[PDB]
């Protein structure tokens, strides 16, 4: 009757910024999924790949639980085959990915007056990445021509901020995201319902 | 590889740090203005530095993008409306030179102070004492020594001061390819590179003359029943054909004709429009009233307010512990937060102004999605024609027995409206020439067609032409006296109020096409129906990404300004008002003058 560190995922104090995307491995549990339920009001909960009620007569043999930090928008934007900033040079979604995405509303524990600058987002990289790609870039972006050094005209620092603040808009407020994956692939499922 | 897209990227970046900076400033100026504080003037001061920093560091990064190499409209308005450098072309001792007059201009019309020639130490403000005097008292002589002291206490000050601040003014102007700085000004209503919908410099003066053309019987039919009914009054002070003495017209500078409704009321006996009562009767308050005008824009299909406008913003004057200026202001801090502020009071006054001040909201709550250097109206008139609009649609009484706010027993009538639309008209059909005059001469005076030793002098013989009012003491060119408004001393564009009464009209009938409203455009109310409210919204979406003459297509479908809303709303008061000056002279003779005998 061991169960998951689901309270110890969701209810962290430091989820980390989107271009670091924490992920935490998920095994050798049984998984009590009223929690999945009870927790938040909830603003988000669609789920793809599974149905989110018959999740329980399920077995699995690893599951994937990545948690960070969007804004109202790009939890719209969190979905199988879109487009955005958000989606294409920070956090890629696979297109057949089976399982189900969590958004709440964060405005107690993650906000504070006099702004909060400690999160961080990617708006600058040479391409498009591919599904599931960690992407720590340090180097200086380019135009097209110059053989620029350092923090040119035409070469900016690719990394802004998620400037927090209690007195914002729904749409712009900074809403929790954690997406939870699965595998349907023949394999001893070591995680199973009650 | 190509430069637009150097262009796109710059934008991106400037974008996101203009928003978090402008909210920042904002946030500042919001703080200091609901509690006035020293500290608060501090910080607002530091986060204004910073923003005008950030703004100029950006506009000499930029500038070494050529707009000769872009293709996409909306990147080509957004680096162009960035660009612009303004002051910052000149020299930097002719900057602070012009930056110190700016200064003194606004010290000296704020704090201009003008003192009785009996008690030298009992001295009056413009606002409120110049002001009261000028639009409550009778006395010919007390509104004649308030006006002649107030423009030779302000106007020998500042007329000097003036002359350089042309100087400069059209120094910079032609710096920036531009003729003269009245040519600056009218480069707001400049479009290129759009077929169909160009706009020239010279067009806007075009039409404003043709339109004033257009507007002027009206005018004169009104300046005769006025005349008539002002000589009644003061049968020793106005000539029959003469020009109306300037003191005479209701303000400081007989810009609104709003007072003289008291003296020149047709019928003084039939009862006037006021829910105050009716506010005090059933105990609303100011929370009731926003909430009417929250329904009102939930009516046409527009979206409620955000949670944070409730809760935050300041509904009511903040006691006495902590004070405020709650001139009627609108407030649109980014990141989705929107806000009011003014004192709320129960009158339907207030009732008016808080559905003005939400259509703002609304206006600027429609464009958000807009990136940050085009969240703004299509042009500067469109802002306070759609929060008059509002107001005007809600005065109706119609609106008020349908919210039980009129009692479904009041009787409408042709005198009643009547009345109403001479208030109407007295508010708005006078200041159209006044704002006219003011502006052409404000742009002839910078084109230099007028030499510096007859600017006062051109300046009255054409207002005697043209607005048909005389002075009642004659003046040299020692005065400054067109610097005794606030506009004029303190760097703002004028023509803007004759483009938005136009434009405010032209919304009105095309929404009430829209409607399906019968009979009297006065009474037409656009409540409850919704393909008015998506129809204003397909003009709202655009913020100033297009170009003007598309948005105003967008609701009316003309591409252009035009005077028949106008005369049409106001046709039935053409006729009243032509039935009496059948035994009165119409026009205005410019010879006859107060001081002349
Ligand atoms: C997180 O844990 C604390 C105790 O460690 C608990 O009081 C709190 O309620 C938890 N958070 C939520 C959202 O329940
Ligand atoms: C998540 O963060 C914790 C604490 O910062 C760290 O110990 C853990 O390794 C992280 N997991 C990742 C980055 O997958
Ligand atoms: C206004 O600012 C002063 C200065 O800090 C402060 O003491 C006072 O409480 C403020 N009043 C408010 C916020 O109503
Ligand atoms: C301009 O660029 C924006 C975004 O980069 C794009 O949506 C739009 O279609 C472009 N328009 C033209 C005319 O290139
Ligand atoms: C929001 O608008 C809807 C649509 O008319 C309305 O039913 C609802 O009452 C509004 N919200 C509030 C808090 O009144
Ligand atoms: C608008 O419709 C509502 C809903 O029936 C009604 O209560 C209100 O009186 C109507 N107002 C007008 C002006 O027709
Ligand atoms: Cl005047
Ligand atoms: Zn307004």
């Amino acid at each position: 009757t061991n169960l998951c560190p689901f309270h110890e995922v969701f209810n962290a104090t430091r989820f980390a910024s989107v271009y670091a995307w924490n992920r935490t491995r998920i095994s050798n549990c049984v998984a009590d999924y009223s929690v999945l339920y009870n927790f938040a009001p909830f603003f988000a909960f669609k789920c793809y790949g599974v149905s989110p009620t018959k999740l329980n007569d399920l077995c699995f043999t690893n599951v994937y639980a990545d948690s960070f930090v969007i804004k109202g928008n790009e939890v719209s934007q969190i979905a199988p085959g879109q487009t955005g900033n958000i989606a294409d040079y920070n956090y890629k979604l696979p297109d057949d990915f089976t399982g189900c995405v969590i958004a709440w509303n964060s405005n107690k524990l993650d906000s504070k007056h006099s702004g909060n600058y400690d999160y961080w987002y990617r708006l600058f990289r040479k391409s498009k990445l591919k599904p599931f790609e960690r992407d720590i870039s340090t180097e200086i972006y380019q135009a097209g021509n110059k053989p620029c050094k350092g923090k040119g005209p035409n070469c900016y620092f690719p990394l802004q901020s998620y400037g927090f603040r209690p007195t914002y808009g729904v749409g712009h407020q900074p809403y929790r995201v954690v997406v939870l994956s699965f595998e349907l692939l023949h394999a001893p499922a070591t995680v199973c319902g009650p | 590889s190509t430069i637009e897209e150097q262009a796109k990227t710059f934008l991106d970046k400037f974008n996101h740090e203009a928003e978090d900076l402008f909210y920042q400033s904002s946030l500042a100026s919001w703080n200091y203005n609901t509690n006035i504080t020293e500290e608060n003037v501090q910080n607002m001061n530091n986060a204004g530095d910073k923003w005008s920093a950030f703004l100029k560091e950006q506009s000499t990064l930029a500038q070494m993008y050529p707009l000769q190499e872009i293709q996409n409209l909306t990147v080509k308005l957004q680096l162009q409306a960035l660009q612009q450098n303004g002051s910052s072309v000149l020299s930097e001792d002719k900057s602070k030179r012009l930056n110190t007059i700016l200064n003194t201009m606004s010290t000296i019309y704020s704090t201009g102070k003008v003192c009785n020639p009996d008690n030298p130490q009992e001295c009056l403000l413009l606002e409120p004492g110049l002001n009261e005097i000028m639009a409550n008292s009778l006395d010919y002589n007390e509104r004649l020594w308030a006006w002649e002291s107030w423009r030779s206490e302000v106007g020998k000050q500042l007329r000097p001061l003036y002359e350089e601040y042309v100087v400069l003014k059209n120094e910079m102007a032609r710096a920036n390819h531009y003729e003269d700085y009245g040519d600056y000004w009218r480069g707001d209503y400049e479009v290129n590179g759009v077929d169909g919908y160009d706009y020239s410099r010279g067009q806007l003066i075009e039409d404003v003359e043709h339109t004033f053309e257009e507007i002027k019987p009206l005018y004169e039919h009104l300046h005769a029943y006025v005349r008539a009914k002002l000589m009644n009054a003061y049968p020793s002070y106005i000539s029959p054909i003469g020009c109306l003495p300037a003191h005479l017209l209701g303000d400081m500078w007989g810009r609104f004709w709003t007072n003289l409704y008291s003296l020149t009321v047709p019928f003084g006996q039939k009862p006037n429009i006021d829910v105050t009562d009716a506010m005090v009767d059933q105990a609303w308050d100011a929370q009731r009233i926003f909430k009417e005008a929250e329904k009102f824009f939930v009516s046409v299909g527009l979206p409620n307010m955000t949670q944070g406008f409730w809760e935050n913003s300041m509904l009511t004057d903040p006691g006495n512990v902590q004070k405020a200026v709650c001139h009627p202001t609108a407030w649109d801090l980014g990141k989705g937060d929107f806000r009011i502020l003014m004192c709320t009071k129960v009158t339907m006054d207030d009732f008016l102004t808080a559905h003005h001040e939400m259509g703002h909201i609304q206006y600027d709550m429609a464009y958000a999605a807009q990136p940050f250097l085009l969240r703004n109206g299509a042009n500067e008139g469109f802002h306070e024609a759609v929060g008059e609009i509002m107001s005007l649609s809600a005065a109706t009484p119609k609106h008020l027995k349908s919210i039980g706010l009129l009692s479904p027993d009041f009787q409408e009538d042709n005198e009643t409206e009547i009345n109403f639309l001479l208030k109407q008209a007295l508010t708005i059909v006078g200041t159209l020439p006044f704002t006219y005059m003011l502006e052409k001469w404000r742009w002839m005076v910078f084109k230099g067609e007028i030499p510096k030793d007859q600017w006062m002098k051109k300046w009255w013989e054409m207002k005697r032409e043209i607005v048909g009012v005389v002075e009642p003491v004659p003046h040299d060119e020692t005065y400054c006296d067109p610097a005794s408004l606030f506009h004029v001393s303190n760097d703002y564009s004028f023509i803007r109020y004759y483009t938005r009464t136009l434009y405010q009209f032209q919304f009105q009938e095309a929404l009430c096409q829209a409607a399906k409203h019968e009979g009297p455009l006065h009474k037409c109310d656009i409540s409850n129906s919704t393909e008015a409210g998506q129809k204003l919204f397909n003009m709202l979406r655009l913020g100033k990404s297009e170009p003007w003459t598309l948005a105003l297509e967008n609701v009316v479908g003309a591409k252009n300004m035009n005077v028949r809303p106008l005369l049409n709303y106001f046709e039935p008061l053409f006729t009243w008002l032509k039935d009496q000056n059948k035994n009165s002279f119409v026009g205005w003779s410019t010879d006859w003058s107060p001081y002349a005998d």
